Order: structure tokens, then C-alpha cells, then sequence
């Protein structure tokens, strides 16, 4: 997509604010909103591409002040709202009840070690997103090649600043899970994935420091050839 | 920055907690999610898993040549041999400063971070300020925000990482330091050092 949240090189956005010392979470909502990934996930309202998409889709004034964990909880009614799970007047309906009860309880539940156990093996253990293909890869080392002018409306990982610029394979990583077929509902459609420095110049023009280059990560379909 | 269609601080967030606790309440009743489920997560990444265990994997390649090289050489595999681990860094790459060559690591599109070495991001990082310019000015960004100069001479290498590849950067072991015990070191190995908008500590 071509949305707001695709920030390189955009200018006019203000100072960054870095306060000296920050807790993890700086409000107990933030820690439910975290919590839900793994819940949600494990639920099949979403993989990690379709998780990025839906923020991608929000209102793109709220997406810039708006805290990072509110982006959480939009995409989560997203995709519950997308695969039936979540009832969007009832979720309006109990959001009144907590604002006239905020001290109410939550309902009644079993609290089911294996979703405890579900969120260690998760933690330590990890998702992995590598896959193994069938074909070698295409690129190596070297090659110079050009990124796509393409600019789908649907998930991908293109950002504008690089869209037609021409670089050089820094290394291949093996295969990947795609986000241009995952994010958008289509499967995993593994890829071979690579990292291509750009330098400033290519990428900035004449504004571009003549030391400084930007390595950016490409899978197959996002490159072609330019010189072996 | 003044925005003057904005509600109060105090009002935005008396509204996201109640439709968090709407949304929770809902997920609770689908038997999917827990409030035990909620409090784990929240102590591993309050207490288990921050940026002390990334200042391990540095010290030990700083003290350590034939360590080193196998971190260059997979840094998934290397920092196994630590037991550290998991959840959003399955696939680290760890790249080297030097005295010719400064990384610094960003997520212009997202918010890709290696959790198991450094915890969750800082909100800093997942910001829009700093996805927007660092990579196209790093060299300003890290001396108007950090106090880092990077002479001009030196080449500025910055990742913008939106796959699942998570790049860490091993600083430069600062000078005065010979001879130092690992504990010691640790002491200058920060967060910042390992994401590059800083070095390691001085003195
Ligand atoms: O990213």
C-alpha cells in the first residue's frame, strides 16, 4: 500500500521525543493490548503480514499521534471484524458499559495453563518465518540490479524511497515467507529474500551524503538484473 | 507538536481504556484469551527478556575472537550457544562497527525490532520522527538527537529492516578498557549501542 505509515524520507513529521526513562508499559491497557498478539494469533485472526495490513488501514491522522498499542487494538477489531469472530455492535455496546463501569469485572473464566504454555513455547522457542524452496536463488552477491516501480494497493513491503532504484546485492538470506501474498490473505509463497545497499546519492540525489547508503531488504520478485 | 483538533491526553486515554476492557472482555468470554495469559507476557517482557541479555552476547565478542567470528557468521546460532533466543529474533544478523564503518538499524514501514537480545522497542523507535529521517540524514539525526558525531569521512550504513531478518549492531569496545572483566564491560553496553544511535559507553 501506498499509506502514511510508509515514512522514509518523509520530512515535516517533528523532533523526536525521547524521555529520559520510560517503563515498557506505561499504562495497564498497554499490557492487555500486548497481550492479545499471541490470543489472536492463536485464534487465527491473523499471521504477522496480515497483523502490519490492518494498521496500515487506519485512519492515517490517528495512525500518526495516536499511542503504538491503540495501532494494536485497531487491527485486532480489523481481523476479528474480517473473519467473523468479533461482533462489532456488542464490542460497542460492552465499550459503553466500561466507560459508564470502568471498575466492573472482566467476565468469569478458567485460567487454562495451555495458553500459558502456548506463550512460553512462543516466547523461547519462536516462530520462525524461514521456509525451504525448490529452486536456487537467482541473485548473488554483487549483481546490480534495479527495485520494482510496482505500487500495489494491498500489503507489501515496497517502500516508496527505494521504488526504481538501482543497488547491489549485499547478501542472499535463503527463503522467506512473502508479505505481498501473506499480508493479503493469499498464503506464505515463500521467496527468496535479499539485502541491497542503495546509496544515498541513488536514493536522495544531489542532497545525499557521498558516504552513507541504505541497505534494504528485497525479495525475489521485488528485483531484477541489471549487471551480473 | 500543537495539533489544535486534538483532545486532552487525559481524555484519549480514559476512551482506550474502556474499549480495550470491551475488546479484553470479549476475548475472554471466546475462551481465547486470559488474564493469567496477560500478566505472563507482562513479566517477560518487564523481567526475563530486556537488553542485559544482548550486552552478554556483545562482551562476550568482545573478549572472546573465536566467539566473535561466529556471531559475524550467524548470530542465531551464536547467541543459542547463550541460551538467548526466540520470539522476533529467530534470524539475527549481527554486523560489526568499526573505525571505517558505522551501522545503525531502522523500520521505516514497521516496527521490526530483536526482542530476544534487547526487549521490546523503545516508543522512540516505532515513532514516525525517526523512521522518517534517519535514513535520510543519519548523520545530522545522530548528532542532533544523540550527541554522536560520526566524522564525515566515516560511511554511515543503515539498515532499514522490514523482513523477518533482525540486524543487531556490535559496537566498538571503547578505549581504556583493557584488561576489564566481563561484568565490567557489560556496564557500557546499552541498548542504544546495539541498535547504533549511540556507542558504548566512555570512560
Ligand atoms: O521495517
Amino acid at each position: 500500500m501506498n499509506g502514511v505509515y510508509d515514512v522514509g524520507g518523509t520530512d515535516g513529521l517533528g523532533p523526536i521525543n525521547r524521555p529520559a526513562d520510560e517503563p515498557v508499559f506505561r499504562a495497564e491497557w498497554e499490557k492487555v493490548a500486548f497481550a492479545m498478539f499471541p490470543a489472536t494469533f492463536r485464534a487465527g485472526f491473523m499471521g504477522l503480514d496480515e497483523f502490519r495490513f490492518g494498521i496500515e488501514q487506519m485512519n492515517p491522522a490517528e495512525y500518526l499521534e495516536s499511542p503504538y498499542y491503540w495501532h494494536w487494538i485497531r487491527t485486532y477489531i480489523h481481523h476479528g471484524v474480517r473473519t467473523g469472530k468479533i461482533d462489532l455492535e456488542e464490542l460497542e455496546r460492552r465499550t459503553q458499559y466500561y466507560r459508564e463501569n470502568p471498575d466492573a469485572p472482566l467476565p468469569e473464566h478458567e485460567q487454562k495453563p495451555e495458553l500459558i504454555e502456548f506463550v512460553n513455547q512462543a516466547v523461547y522457542g519462536g516462530l520462525p518465518a524461514s521456509r525451504e524452496v525448490d529452486r536456487p536463488p537467482k541473485f548473488k552477491e554483487g549483481d546490480v540490479v534495479r527495485f520494482s516501480t510496482a505500487s500495489p494497493k494491498g500489503h507489501a513491503a515496497r517502500a516508496r524511497y527505494v521504488r526504481g532504484k538501482t543497488g547491489t546485492v549485499v547478501k542472499h538470506h535463503g527463503a522467506y515467507i512473502y508479505p505481498d501474498t501473506a499480508g493479503n490473505g493469499l498464503g506464505e509463497c515463500p521467496e527468496h529474500l535479499y539485502t541491497v545497499r542503495f546509496t544515498a546519492q541513488e536514493l536522495w540525489g544531489p542532497e545525499g551524503d557521498p558516504n552513507s547508503s541504505v541497505y534494504y531488504d528485497c525479495w525475489e520478485p521485488y528485483i531484477e538484473l541489471v549487471d551480473t | 507538536t500543537e495539533n489544535i483538533l486534538r483532545k486532552s491526553d487525559e481524555e484519549i486515554q480514559k476512551e482506550i481504556t474502556a474499549r480495550v476492557k470491551a475488546l479484553e472482555s470479549m476475548l475472554i468470554e471466546q475462551g481465547i484469551l486470559t488474564t493469567s495469559m496477560i500478566d505472563r507476557m507482562a513479566e517477560i517482557y518487564e523481567n526475563e527478556v530486556g537488553p542485559h541479555l544482548g550486552a552478554k552476547v556483545v562482551v562476550k565478542a568482545w573478549t572472546d575472537p573465536e566467539f566473535k567470528k561466529r556471531l559475524l557468521a550467524d548470530g542465531t546460532e551464536a547467541c543459542k550457544e547463550l541460551g538467548i533466543g526466540g520470539l522476533q529474533g529467530e534470524d539475527m544478523m549481527w554486523v560489526e562497527n568499526t573505525d571505517e564503518v558505522h551501522h545503525v538499524v531502522v523500520c521505516t514501514l514497521c516496527s521490526c525490532y530483536p526482542w530476544p537480545v534487547l526487549g521490546l522497542p523503545p516508543n522512540w523507535f516505532k515513532e514516525p520522527q525517526y523512521r522518517s529521517r534517519v535514513v535520510r540524514e543519519p548523520r545530522q539525526l545522530l548528532k542532533e538527537e544523540f550527541g554522536f558525531e560520526v566524522p564525515p569521512s566515516k560511511e554511515i550504513k543503515v539498515w532499514d529492516s522490514s523482513s523477518e531478518m533482525r540486524f543487531v549492531v556490535l559496537p566498538q569496545r571503547p578505549a581504556g578498557t583493557d584488561g576489564w572483566s566481563e561484568e565490567e564491560l557489560a556496564t557500557l553496553v546499552t541498548r542504544e549501542s546495539m541498535i547504533g544511535v549511540e556507542p558504548a559507553k566512555a570512560v
